[PDB]
């Protein structure tokens, strides 16, 4: 089972979230961390596509 | 410092765990100042 | 010591409370930390 359906970065966005193989990262945080680099910086795993 | 770290409309919580840890360690800076009763008589009076 | 839930001179119950709190925070339960003001100077031996 995954977490409690939260972004895990901002804690306040739970809407059509995306799984990073460990959590429920949201859309904008995912786009920002993908534009930053290739790592995830919150689970240290390759980011999804 | 608290405002610069906490203020913001939308992009103010990109990494909230780091912000919380930093602010907590900043608030816990009170352990640097020692606790050696600057005055004894005044402290006894206040305790009474 | 005959009781169970109190954790003041029992490290096992302290660790149990710690892991319960950790699991609740990881799951998202309602955590309420209640500090009480003037615990000492308010209680009276007549209550006991
Ligand atoms: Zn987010
Ligand atoms: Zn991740």
């Amino acid at each position: 089972l995954y977490g409690r359906y939260n972004c895990k970065c901002c804690w306040f966005a739970d809407t059509n979230l995306i799984t990073c193989n460990d959590h429920y990262l949201c859309l904008r945080c995912h786009q920002t961390m993908l534009r930053n680099s290739e790592l995830c910086h919150i689970c240290w795993k390759p980011l999804p596509t | 410092l608290f405002i610069r770290l906490l203020s913001g409309e939308s992009d103010a919580s990109l990494f909230f765990s780091r912000r919380f840890k930093y602010l907590l360690n900043v608030s816990y800076l009170c352990h640097l100042i020692t606790k050696e009763t600057p005055d004894r008589l005044t402290d006894q009076i206040k305790c009474f | 010591n005959s009781m169970k839930y109190t954790c003041l001179n029992s490290e096992k119950e302290f660790e149990r409370a710690i892991c319960d709190m950790k699991m609740a925070v990881n799951n998202g339960d309602l955590s309420c930390s209640y500090d009480h003001s003037k615990w000492g100077p308010t209680m009276s031996p007549a209550l006991f």
